[PDB]
């Protein structure tokens, strides 16, 4: 549970997909 | 998936695909939530006017997956089921109230960059994100459209689909249906004078609805894919189970379990 | 339609 919610290829990479700005913006 | 696109690899990695033996089908998507507990809607084990009751036998769950069909040799892991949990107050007549369950993997699945689990929410972070125009993600290898015999073209897809879409107000969704909603339920995708497309569909069921947490960089399932009226109908929304309004049974089932 | 899986699982 601790390391729950980051994904190996995004946020431990700092890199964003493709869309997940799409979810920040609406926030 | 209606009018998604297809996911980038690792984009989604706390996805499942709950898969059947025999016939080989897939039933559903479900989430993970830790090394050896995967969340799903208690439809997809259990749904008597469709004659379904499934053991955990019958089933398998499927991690780590792009392609719907491969067998993704040494990217996914295929675990068995120990046991299924259904929602003791879930009502498949109705409207499916309470439509979680939980399956406990008979061994830990190893973490990857295609494996993590997700985050389930605490109440902060349900009160932060839960809020009407915020949008969340769905996922899933279902239908690609409704079925309808005026379709042409492949209905499933090649690989996992995303798509985004608005929570929407409890009132709207309620007036959008004559099917008895609940708390236990939130309802979410564009409405009318949006004028955009994008919902989930047959085959989507028990996938996550998921939100990022600015206050924390995470990942949180708010949602499970549960039911709708036909898929991207004007003037519709999908229905979800609303994962924090049942998080205290998840939470006995595991810490008994 | 499903590639086979290995029957170890099943
Ligand atoms: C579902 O089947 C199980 C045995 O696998 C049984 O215990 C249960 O009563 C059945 N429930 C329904 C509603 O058919």
């Amino acid at each position: 549970e601790a390391d729950c919610g980051l994904r190996p290829l995004f946020e431990k990479k700092s890199l964003e997909d493709k869309t997940e700005r799409e979810l920040l913006e609406s926030y | 998936i209606v009018e998604g696109s297809d996911a980038e690899i690792g984009m989604s990695p706390w996805q499942v695909m709950l898969f059947r033996k025999s016939p080989q089908e897939l039933l559903c998507g479900a989430s993970l939530i830790s090394d050896r507990w995967v969340l799903t809607a208690a439809h997809c084990l259990l749904y008597p006017p469709w004659d379904k009751n499934f053991t955990e036998n019958d089933l398998l769950v499927r991690i780590g997956k792009h392609s719907r069909t491969r067998y993704e040799r040494n990217i996914e892991k295929i675990s068995m089921l120990e046991k299924i949990y259904i929602h003791p107050r879930y009502n498949w007549r109705e409207n499916l109230d309470r439509d979680i369950a939980l399956m406990k993997l008979k061994k830990p699945v190893a973490f990857s960059d295609y494996i993590h689990p997700v985050c389930l929410p605490d109440r902060e972070t349900a009160a932060s994100l839960l809020q009407a125009g915020y949008k969340g993600r769905v996922t899933g290898w279902g239908n690609l459209k409704e079925t309808w015999t005026a379709n042409v073209g492949k209905g499933q897809p090649s690989v996992l689909q995303v798509v985004n879409l608005p929570i929407v107000e409890r009132p709207v969704c309620k007036d959008s249906t004559r099917i008895r909603i609940t708390d236990n339920m939130f309802c979410a995708g564009y409405k009318p004078d949006e004028g955009k497309r994008g919902d989930a569909c047959e085959g989507d069921s028990g996938g996550p609805f998921v939100m990022k947490s600015p206050f924390n960089n995470r990942w949180y399932q708010m949602g499970i894919v549960s039911w709708g009226e036909g898929c991207d109908r004007d003037g519709k929304y999908g229905f979800y189970t609303h994962v924090f309004r049942l998080k205290k049974w998840i939470q006995k089932v595991i810490d008994q379990f | 339609d499903f590639e086979e899986i290995p029957e170890e699982y099943l």
